[PDB]
């Protein structure tokens, strides 16, 4: 529920830094 | 999905790199 | 340019909020 | 792309929605 | 109260819009 | 409760995007 | 423009911590 | 407004507290 | 370890904001 | 540690200032 | 100093994610 | 400092890990 949504917000931020020029998938 | 993999337990930086383009 | 890098960091946050369960595919291109 | 369009001028939520999957 | 409604369950954009000006 | 405190932090970020120039009043 | 949209995003986050229980009202105007 | 006063120059925490409700 | 990671991310932002120029050191257990 | 003190209960700005440099 | 402050906020988040359990020093000036 | 090095030019993650304790 709420906890998963909050964790997902930090996931995309982590993906943005790690992936860089390659981009990332979020599904 | 990434949510079920990385929001129930902490994923490393290398594991996150699996989802890059 | 750092400002472009920082701007993209806010874009993915907005994309996560807007798309939600449908997801998205981010590319700096 | 998304960066060249939404980092020189602000983008509304409806404009950002077109980039969803 | 926005905390009681949206921190116990996920709030969509329309429900979030109701807290604007 | 910290988890409620952290949820409030994300709520105002979401309020900022959705409301835009109309603004908002985070009461809690 | 974009610079001030990004700055305002950090502004409301700063207000959330500083104001706490008192709350705050945000207006870009 | 707070944008014209704190995005053109740095605002302290004391100055931000002026906008609390 | 998910909750502590999420809390730590918000702690460092708060430490950056409230401390400003003195700086801070962050370390887990 | 700051984790054991502020991640199960809410710390104010004044508690967090103790971990400054 | 607005750009420096905004930049520093993201660096702190980046340092937290990269250093992890090692920790990091932060000193603006 | 890290601010001088990474706030006008993009620093990679492996560049940033040099500032870890
Ligand atoms: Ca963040
Ligand atoms: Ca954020
Ligand atoms: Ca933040
Ligand atoms: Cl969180
Ligand atoms: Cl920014
Ligand atoms: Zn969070
Ligand atoms: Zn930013």
């Amino acid at each position: 529920f709420v906890n998963q949504h909050l964790c997902g917000s930090h996931l995309v931020e982590a993906l943005y830094l790690v992936c860089g020029e390659r981009g990332f998938f979020y599904t | 999905g990434i949510v079920e993999q990385c929001c129930t337990s902490i994923c490393s930086l290398y594991q996150l790199e699996n989802y890059c383009g």
